[PDB]
RNA sequence: CCCCGAGAGGGGGUUUUUUUUUUUUUUUUUU
C-alpha cells in the first residue's frame, strides 16, 4: 500500500533480492514519496516557493538556463533528458564542451549507471557538480517525487518499468515547463520507448535516438564523430559460471601481461601457481588488453607449450603446478572472462592507408593508438580528411567474437603532430595528468581577500584573533634573516633558510616551509583536487600546478619583502653540525631576498658583502658540508642523473639549443638543510602519531639487480659493487672510475640508478620500525615536508606536525589507517606519473631540437645484443637503438659473445672486423625521424 | 588420506592484496585395521585408599 | 567509503527523507488485553515491537520481595527473524541484551512510582518482531506506552530517538543502512524537558559535534512525545465517549 | 573450551570411519543400585539391534515447590556411551512416559512427595551394518520394574509393544490403553499393530512378574 | 501503628537453593 504523511510526504515499500555467496536475501527498504522536488530550472516560478534548505541551511541552486540551446522547430528551446544506455555509451560526448549544455538526469538513470559502471557514474556526477555557464547537469529525483513515481504493473519487466519511469519524467518536465516555452528531448537508443509514443494515448513526448538527436543540432557535423558504436571468438562465460569457477578452484583471476615483442602470447600471474601461466594464441587471449584483470581456464595438458568434470580440472591444476616445478613443460590457459578492463581514453592517429580521399560519404578507417602494446581500432567518420594528420582521442565501444578488431568512436581533436600544443597535451593525458583549470567549486575555497591577502601586523589583534583563534600559537620570526634559494624563474617558493650564531657558541639553523595547511582544509573541493593530483608535474613547456595559482604562486609562496605564514623548524647545533635540540613551530616570516642558485653562489664568492644576511648564508654553507660529510660517513648514497635542459631562444619559440644544468655549491646547501628538516619532522610526527604518520621509505636493492651490472664490470673493466651495505655500495661505485675517460664513472652511476628499488610513501602503521629505513639516504626514518605547495604529502606532514606540537588537533582523516592507505597509494601513483610526464616532456623538446639536424656526438654503449646495440648520448640525454641491419654489412658474419658482451661486425663503410665491447666511447651520428606507425619522434643513430 | 583430493587451497582476498589458505587434508580412519595403544606397562599403577 | 548516496547534495536520503523528519510513527494501545494489564504495539519505520506489562502483582517467590517498592523487571526478546539474515543462535543471554534490559530498568525506576506499589512486581515483556535501526529508541517508546495503558503511575513520558552523524551532517531517526555507515547517538528525553534519561554513544564521535547531535535528538524526541501523547488522547477520548 | 569439563584441544576433530516377523529375547534384573530406592536392568537382543538400558527411581522425596495432596512424577532419559539421540526426542519420550505412569502410579499415597525416575540409555548398538520407537517398550518395562522394586504402588503392571513404528502400552490384561505412539508406518494398519503389540505386552508382563517374584 | 469486646482481655503486621560462552550488511634536492 501507500501511506500519506503530514508533510505531504508519502511512503511505500521497495523490495528486491540480492544474491551473495550463493545466498538469496530478500532486502526490503522503505521508500518515501515527497512533493517538494525542485525542477532546478531558472525559468521555473513555482519550485522556489516549495523548496527547503539542506542540513547546512542552504537552499539548492536552480542552474538550468532560462534560455537553453534553441533548435529548429518544433524543438525550439529545449532541455535534454538522458536514458541509461546513452550515458554508458557516450559519456565522452556528454563531456564535450560543444554539445549537451542543459541536461536532466533522472534518479533512476543515475542509479542504473552507478550499478552498471562505477566510473561513469562518477564522471556523470562531476558534470552535475561541476556545472558552469557552459555546461549544466542536474539530477531530478523522480523516484522520490510522488508526481513522477511509477510502480511495476502486473506482468511487466523491470527494464520496461524504468523506461516508463524516465518517460514519465519527461512528460512531467514537459507539462511543467509549458508556460516557459521549453520543450524536452528524450535521447534514447531503446526500441521499446517509441511504441508507447507512437500510440501517444496519454501525452506527447519528443524522443530522438542518440544518432537521430545529434542530427538535429546546429553543430551536428562537429559532434557526429563522437557517437559510440569463418572468424569468431569463443563467447565469454556467463557471470554465474565464473563466480562458481573461482569458488570451486576451476577458474583463476589475475592481471595479464602482453609484451610489444609478441602480441600472440600473454601471461597471467596466479596466486596458486609459482610461475606465470602462459596464454598462447589469439582466440585464447580473447580480446584481452595488457594490464586487464582476466579470468582464465587451464587448457588440457596436450595443449602445453615450451577434461569434463570439476574434479579433473582440479587434478589438471595440480599437474600444472608440478609441471611448473619441473621446468620442462609449461602449462597454458585461455581467458574466458574479463573482470576489470584497463580501458581509458586512448590517444592515437588515423592510418593514411585506410582512408580514401575520393570518398565523400561516411567511411571506415583505422586509428593507430600511441600504446605500442595495443591493437588498432575501427572508426566511423566523415571528416576523415580533417583528422588525417592530427592527434585524436578515441574510446572503445565493443569487441565481439565476430570482429577481428575492436570498434571505437572519436572523442576529441588534440591537434597536429610534432607541434608543441598537440604533443604536450597528448603527453600529459597519456600519463593520466589532469591539466584542466580548477573548477569554480575549487576556487571558492580560496580566501575572500584574493591577491591582497596579508598576514596580520599584530598577532594579538582582537579582529585577527577573532577570525583566527590559533594565531596565538603562531610564533614571530619576522626579525630573522630569511632568504630563499631557488631556480631563476621560480615563483612557487616552498623553502626558506636562515642562520644565526647563539651566544653559547652554537648555531641556530631555521628551515621555513610554506604553510599550505592554513589554506587547504580537509573536506573541501580544494583539498579534494589537491589529493587527486598528488603532485604538480614539471615540463619545459608548461607547469601543471597541484594548487591554484593564487595560492601556490603568492599566498603560500614564501616571496621576499612580504609577511608570509610558514611552518618553521629550528635547530640548535654545534660547529660539527650535531643536533643538540630541535623545535617545531608555526610562524610568520618575511623573506629578505629570493636568490637564484647562481646569484646566491656569487654573493658568497665575492667577499664583497659583510652584511648580516650574507654572513648567515656563508654559515649555512659551512654547516651543509659538515652535514653532507656525516651522511657520507654514515652510508649515504651518491647516485646521479643530471638530465639536460632544453634552452629556448628568446628570438624563436621553437627550441634550438640543448645544454646541461650544473650543480653549484648552493644546490648542496639547500639539499642538506631540506633533508635535515624532513628528518627532524619525521621523528617528531612519528613520535606523536606512531600509527598514522605520513612517511617515506626506500627498499634495499635486491642482489639480482646488480648481478648483471657486476657481470659486465668484472668481465670488461674487472670491477665490482659490494652490495653489502649502502656505504659499501657507495665506496665501490666511487672507485669505479676510468682514467682515460672521466665520464665513465658518471655512466656507471646513471646506470646503477636504474637498478634501484622505487621509494614509496606510506603510513607508520603499515610497517614495522626497521622497515622505515631509507637505503639511498641511510636514515632510519624520513618524510616529505618541505614542499607543501607542489606536494600533497607535505601537506599531510604539516597537519601532523601541527598536531604534534599542539598547535591544532589533527584531522580524523589523517588518523584513519584506511584513509591514510588511500592517500599513500594515490600520491605514489601521481608521483610516478609526474616524473614520467616530466621525462617525456624533455624527450619531445630534445627530439624537436634534433628534428632537422645531424651532428657527430659522443656516445656510450650501454646495452649489447645480437640484434644490435644501444648507445647513450650524454649531450642530448637520449638513448638510441642501432639495429644490426643498419649497424654493419653482412649480418650473417657478425657474432655476439654474451660472456664478454662483445659484438663483432664489419662496418658498412669498411671491411675490417671491429669488436665493439660495452662501456665504449664511440662516435655517433644523430638523426631524428618520426615512425610512420607509432608516430613517435625516435632518434635513429648511426655509429662511426 | 586420499592420494590426490581435488580440494586444494582456498583463495581469500584482502583490501588489494591476495592470500591463500592452506589446503586442509581430510584424515580418514580405517574401518577395520587398527594398532594397539603403546602403554608404559611399568608405570600403570592401581588405586587404593 | 560508501558508494551509496547516504546524503545527496539535494538533501535527500536513501529512503527519501530529509535530515530532520521522523519515520512513520504509528502507536497502538491495548493490543493484548487478555495477556497483560498493559500492552502496546509499536511501528516506528520497519521496526515492529510488542510490549507487555504484567502487574503490579504478587511475586512468584517471597524471597524476591521489597516492602518499600515494587520490583521492576524487563526482558527483551529480539527474535531470530528480526533482521534480513536470520540469526542461528538466540540472544536471550547475550551480554548486549542483558545491558539493554538493565538499561531500560534503570530508566523507568526513576520514572515509575514504584514506591506506591510495595510488595508487588511489575514484569515487562518485549518482543521485537522486526528490526531496522533505532531499535533502542523504539524500545523506550514501547515501554512508556504500555506502562501508561496499565494505569501504572509515572512522573512523565520518556521518548527515545536515534541520531546519526554522517560527516558533518546530522541525520534524525536513522535506519539500519545509515547506522552501518556512520556513528549514531541514542537519546532518551524525559517529557518536554532537556533532561536525558538515557545517553548512548557506542561509536566514535568528535567532541565538537556531540552537543549539536544532542540538540537534534532532543528536538526529535519531543515530536515523538507529541505523537505518543496524541495517539493516547485519541484512544482515551473514544473510550470515554463510548463508556460514558 | 568448557571450564567445567576436559574436552581436550579445539583443533582436534573426531575420528570418522570409511569403507574399504522376528522373535525377541530380553534379560531382566532389579535392585542392583544401592544409591536409589529402585532400579532395573533391561537388555534386549534381536536381529541387527541390541539394547541395554538402566532405570533408577529416586523417591518419594521432599518437594520444595508446592503443597500436594498426591505425588509428583518426573522422568528423564539420558544418552548412553556411543549411540546418541536428539535432546528434543528424549524429552518427547519422557513426556510420553510421564503420561503413561501418571495412569499407573497410585499418586494418592504420596502427598507432597516427588518420584524422580531416571532411564539411562547405556548401550544401544545398531548393527544394520526415528530409531527411538523401538526403545520405548523397553523403557516402560524398566520403569515398571524399577517402581515395583522401589515399592511404589502401581494399579497394574504396565507393559508395551512395538510394530512398524507404532508403540502402544497396555494395562488390565490388554483390555485398555495407557499410551499410544505412532511414527512413519503405513495406512490403516492400526488393528494389526494393536494385536502385535499386545503379544509383546503379554510376553513382557509375564517376564516382569517372573522377575519381581523369583529373583 | 492494625482488627474484635465498652473500660487495662484477646487476635494479627508478612525470611531462605536448581541448568556455560559468539552476536548485524629508476635514489635525492630545488623547480
Ligand atoms: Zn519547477
Amino acid at each position: 500500500r501507500r501511506k500519506r504523511l503530514a508533510d505531504g510526504l508519502s511512503v511505500t515499500q521497495k523490495v528486491f533480492v540480492r544474491s551473495r555467496n550463493g545466498g538469496a536475501t530478500k532486502i526490503v527498504r522503505e521508500h518515501y514519496l515527497r512533493s517538494d522536488i525542485p525542477c532546478l530550472s531558472r525559468s521555473c516560478t513555482k519550485c522556489p516557493q516549495i523548496v527547503v534548505p539542506d542540513a547546512q541551511n542552504e537552499l539548492p541552486k536552480f542552474i538550468l538556463s532560462d534560455s537553453p540551446l534553441e533548435l529548429s522547430a518544433p524543438i525550439g528551446k529545449h532541455y535534454v533528458v538522458l536514458d541509461t544506455n546513452v550515458v554508458l555509451q557516450a559519456i565522452d560526448l556528454l563531456e564535450n564542451p560543444n554539445c549537451f549544455f542543459d541536461v536532466i538526469v533522472p534518479q533512476i538513470v543515475l542509479d542504473e549507471v552507478r550499478n552498471k559502471s562505477y566510473p561513469v557514474y562518477t564522471r556523470l556526477r562531476t558534470l552535475c557538480r561541476d556545472s558552469d555557464d557552459h555546461k549544466r547537469f542536474i539530477v531530478f529525483h523522480n523516484e522520490f517525487s510522488e508526481h513522477t513515481f511509477v510502480e511495476r504493473l502486473p506482468n511487466e519487466t523491470i527494464n520496461d518499468r524504468n523506461n516508463r519511469a524516465i518517460r514519465k519524467t519527461c512528460q512531467w518536465y514537459s507539462e511543467h515547463l509549458k508556460p516557459y516555452d521549453i520543450n524536452v528531448v528524450l535521447v534514447t537508443n531503446d526500441r521499446l520507448n517509441r511504441e508507447a509514443a507512437t500510440k501517444e494515448v496519454e501525452s506527447n513526448i519528443i524522443t530522438k535516438s542518440l544518432v537521430q538527436y545529434i542530427e538535429l543540432l546546429p553543430n551536428a557535423d562537429d559532434i557526429r564523430d563522437s557517437i559510440p558504436q569463418d572468424f569468431t571468438f569463443p563467447e565469454y562465460y556467463s557471470t554465474a559460471r565464473v563466480m562458481g569457477g573461482l569458488k570451486n578452484g576451476v577458474l583463476y583471476q589475475g592481471n595479464i601481461q602482453i609484451s610489444e615483442y609478441n602480441f600472440l602470447e600473454g601471461s597471467v600471474s596466479l596466486p596458486r601457481f609459482s610461475k606465470p601461466v602462459l596464454i598462447v594464441g589469439q582466440k585464447n587471449l580473447n580480446r584481452a588488453f595488457n594490464g586487464d584483470q582476466v579470468i582464465v581456464e587451464l587448457l588440457p595438458q596436450s595443449e602445453w607449450k615450451a577434461v569434463i568434470s570439476d574434479k579433473q580440472r582440479r587434478l589438471l591444476a595440480k599437474d600444472a603446478m608440478i609441471a611448473q616445478r619441473s621446468k620442462k613443460i609449461q602449462p597454458t590457459a585461455k581467458v574466458v572472462y574479463i573482470q576489470r578492463r584497463s580501458w581509458r581514453q586512448y590517444v592515437g592517429q588515423l592510418a593514411p592507408s585506410s582512408v580514401d580521399p575520393q570518398s565523400s560519404s561516411t567511411q571506415n578507417v583505422f586509428v593507430i593508438l600511441m600504446d605500442k602494446c595495443l591493437p588498432k581500432v575501427r572508426i566511423r567518420t566523415r571528416r576523415a580528411a580533417e583528422l588525417l594528420d592530427k592527434r585524436i582521442v578515441i574510446s572503445i565501444d565493443s569487441w565481439p567474437t565476430t570482429h577481428k578488431y575492436p570498434l571505437g568512436h572519436f572523442v576529441r581533436d588534440l591537434g597536429t603532430i610534432e607541434s608543441a600544443q598537440a604533443e604536450t597535451e597528448a603527453l600529459l593525458l597519456e600519463h593520466d595528468v589532469e591539466y584542466r583549470p580548477f573548477s569554480k567549486k575549487v576556487l571558492e575555497c580560496l580566501p575572500a581577500e584574493g591577491h591582497d591577502w596579508k598576514a596580520p601586523t599584530k598577532l594579538d589583534d582582537p579582529e585577527a584573533v577573532s577570525k583566527d583563534p590559533l594565531l596565538t600559537k603562531r610564533k614571530d620570526l619576522r626579525d630573522k634573516l630569511i632568504c630563499s634559494i631557488d631556480p631563476p624563474g621560480c615563483v612557487d617558493i616552498n623553502d626558506a633558510l636562515h642562520a644565526k650564531k647563539l651566544p653559547n657558541g652554537n648555531w641556530e639553523v631555521g628551515v621555513h616551509i610554506a604553510d599550505v595547511t592554513h589554506f587547504v582544509k580537509p573536506g573541501t573541493a580544494l583539498d579534494a583536487e589537491g589529493a587527486a593530483r598528488g603532485t604538480s608535474v614539471y615540463l619545459v613547456d608548461k607547469r601543471i600546478d597541484m594548487l591554484p595559482m593564487l595560492l601556490g604562486t603568492d599566498l603560500c609562496s614564501l616571496k621576499p619583502y612580504v609577511d608570509r605564514f610558514a611552518f618553521s623548524v629550528i635547530w640548535e647545533l654545534d660547529d660539527s653540525a650535531n643536533i643538540v635540540n630541535v623545535n617545531f613551530m608555526k610562524s610568520v616570516i618575511r623573506s629578505r631576498e629570493a636568490f637564484s642558485y647562481e646569484q646566491a653562489q656569487l654573493r658568497i664568492d665575492d667577499k664583497t658583502q659583510n652584511d648580516e644576511l650574507t654572513m648567515g648564508m656563508r654559515a649555512l654553507l659551512k654547516l651543509s658540508v659538515k652535514l653532507k660529510q656525516k651522511r657520507l660517513e654514515a652510508g649515504a648514497l651518491n647516485l646521479a642523473s643530471p638530465e639536460v635542459k632544453v634552452h629556448m631562444d628568446s628570438e624563436t619559440s621553437d627550441p634550438n639549443e640543448v645544454e646541461i644544468k650544473k650543480l653549484l655549491a648552493t644546490n648542496s646547501l639547500v639539499e642538506e638543510f631540506m633533508l635535515l628538516a624532513n628528518i627532524s619532522v619525521a621523528r617528531k610526527i612519528y613520535d606523536a602519531f606512531p600509527q598514522t604518520a605520513m612517511l617515506r621509505r626506500h627498499a634495499a636493492p635486491p642482489s639480482t639487480n646488480f648481478e648483471i651490472l657486476n657481470e659486465m664490470l668484472n668481465t670488461r673493466k674487472n670491477m665490482s659493487i659490494s652490495l653489502e651495505s649502502s656505504k659499501a655500495l657507495a665506496d665501490s661505485l666511487d672507485r669505479c672510475v676510468d682514467p682515460e675517460d672521466p665520464y665513465f664513472n658518471t655512466l656507471v652511476r646513471i646506470m646503477s640508478t636504474r637498478c634501484m628499488m622505487a621509494a614509496q610513501y606510506f603510513y607508520s602503521g603499515a610497517y614495522s620500525y626497521p622497515d622505515f629505513r631509507h637505503y639511498g639516504l641511510a636514515v632510519d626514518i624520513y618524510t616529505h615536508f618541505t614542499s607543501p605547495i607542489r606536494r600533497y604529502c607535505d601537506v599531510v606532514a604539516h597537519r601532523q606536525l601541527a598536531g604534534a606540537i599542539g598547535y591544532e588537533p589533527l584531522s580524523l582523516t589523517h588518523r584513519d589507517k584506511n584513509k591514510m592507505d588511500m592517500i599513500c597509494r594515490n600520491i605514489n601513483r601521481k608521483h610516478r606519473n609526474a616524473q614520467f610526464a616530466g621525462r617525456a616532456s624533455i624527450e619531445y623538446y630534445v627530439g624537436q631540437v634534433m628534428r632537422n639536424n645531424e651532428s657527430t656526438e659522443t656516445g656510450y654503449v650501454i646495452k649489447v645484443f645480437n640484434n644490435g646495440i644501444v648507445v647513450l648520448v650524454p649531450k642530448f640525454g637520449v638513448e638510441g637503438l642501432i639495429r644490426l641491419d643498419n649497424l654493419t654489412e653482412d649480418p650473417n658474419s657478425a657474432a655476439f659473445d654474451e660472456v664478454e658482451y662483445k659484438l663483432t661486425f664489419v662496418p658498412t663503410n669498411s671491411d675490417k672486423p671491429r669488436d665493439v665491447y660495452v662501456f665504449d666511447k664511440v662516435e655517433v651520428q644523430v638523426r631524428s625521424v618520426m615512425d610512420p606507425i607509432t608516430s613517435k619522434r625516435k632518434a635513429e643513430l648511426l655509429l662511426k | 588420506i586420499d592420494e590426490r583430493a581435488s580440494d586444494l587451497r582456498m583463495t581469500i582476498r584482502t583490501r588489494g592484496r591476495s592470500a591463500t589458505i592452506r589446503e586442509t587434508y581430510e584424515i580418514i580412519c580405517d574401518q577395520t585395521k587398527s594398532v594397539p595403544l603403546m602403554i608404559n606397562a611399568k608405570n600403570i599403577a592401581f588405586a587404593s585408599n | 567509503m560508501s558508494r551509496l548516496e547516504i546524503y545527496s547534495p539535494e538533501g535527500l536520503r536513501l529512503d527519501g527523507r530529509r535530515w530532520n523528519e521522523l519515520r512513520r510513527f504509528e502507536s497502538s494501545i491495548n493490543t493484548h488485553p487478555h495477556a497483560a494489564d498493559g500492552s502496546s504495539y509499536m511501528e516506528q519505520g520497519n521496526n515492529k515491537i510488542i510490549t507487555l506489562v504484567k502487574g503490579p502483582k504478587e511475586p512468584r517467590l517471597k524471597s524476591q520481595m521489597d516492602t518499600s517498592k515494587a520490583l521492576l523487571n524487563v526482558s527483551v526478546n529480539i527474535t531470530k527473524f528480526s533482521k534480513f539474515e536470520r540469526s542461528k543462535s538466540s540472544h536471550k543471554n547475550e551480554r548486549r541484551v542483558l545491558e539493554i534490559q538493565t538499561s531500560l530498568v534503570r530508566m523507568f525506576e526513576k520514572n515509575v512510582m514504584l514506591n506506591i506499589y510495595p510488595r508487588t512486581v511489575i514484569d515487562i515483556e518485549i518482543h521485537v518482531l522486526e528490526q531496522d535501526g533505532g531499535i533502542m529508541g523504539s524500545l523506550i517508546n514501547g515501554i512508556t506506552l504500555a506502562l501508561i495503558d496499565a494505569g501504572i503511575s509515572m512522573f512523565d513520558y520518556i521518548s527515545g530517538i536515534s541520531v546519526g552523524l554522517y560527516d558533518t551532517t546530522p541525520l534524525l531517526d536513522t535506519n539500519s543502512l545509515e547506522e552501518n555507515a556512520m556513528s549514531t547517538v541514542t537519546l532518551g528525553v524525559v517529557g518536554k524537558s532537556e533532561k536525558l534519561s538515557l545517553l548512548l554513544v557506542e561509536d566514535k564521535i568528535p567532541l565538537d559535534r556531540l552537543e549539536n547531535v544532542l540538540a537534534i535528538g532532543i528536538a526529535g524526541a519531543h515530536r515523538v512525545r507529541d505523537l505518543m501523547d496524541e495517539e493516547l488522547r485519541k484512544h482515551a477520548q473514544k473510550r470515554v465517549s463510548n463508556a460514558s | 573450551q568448557d571450564r567445567r569439563r576436559l574436552l581436550g584441544p579445539a583443533a582436534a576433530k573426531p575420528m570418522a570411519f570409511s569403507n574399504t516377523e522376528s522373535e525377541q529375547e530380553l534379560s531382566l534384573h532389579t535392585g542392583f543400585i544401592e544409591n536409589c530406592n529402585g532400579s532395573a536392568l533391561v537388555e534386549a537382543r534381536s536381529l541387527g539391534h541390541q539394547t541395554s538400558l538402566i532405570s533408577a527411581v529416586y523417591g518419594p522425596r521432599s518437594i520444595r515447590g508446592s503443597f500436594t495432596s498426591q505425588g509428583t512424577i518426573s522422568i528423564q532419559l539420558k544418552n548412553g556411551l556411543l549411540e546418541k539421540y536428539n535432546t528434543n526426542e528424549l524429552k518427547e519420550v519422557s513426556s510420553f512416559l510421564m503420561g503413561i505412569f501418571n495412569s499407573v502410579v497410585n499418586l494418592s499415597r504420596y502427598p507432597k512427595s516427588g518420584i524422580d525416575i531416571f532411564v539411562y540409555l547405556t548401550y544401544d548398538k545398531d548393527l544394520t551394518n526415528s530409531q527411538i520407537s523401538s526403545l520405548i517398550p523397553h523403557c516402560i518395562t524398566s520403569i515398571t520394574l524399577a517402581l515395583a522394586d522401589a515399592g511404589i504402588e502401581l494399579v497394574d503392571m504396565a507393559g508395551a509393544g512395538e510394530a512398524n513404528g507404532t508403540v502402544v502400552s497396555f494395562i488390565k490384561n490388554g483390555e485398555e490403553i495407557v499410551g499410544f505412539w505412532k511414527d512413519d508406518g503405513d495406512d490403516e494398519d492400526l488393528l494389526e499393530c494393536l494385536d502385535r503389540c499386545k503379544e509383546q505386552y503379554n510376553r513382557y508382563r509375564d517376564l516382569m512378574i517372573s522377575c519381581l517374584m523369583n529373583q
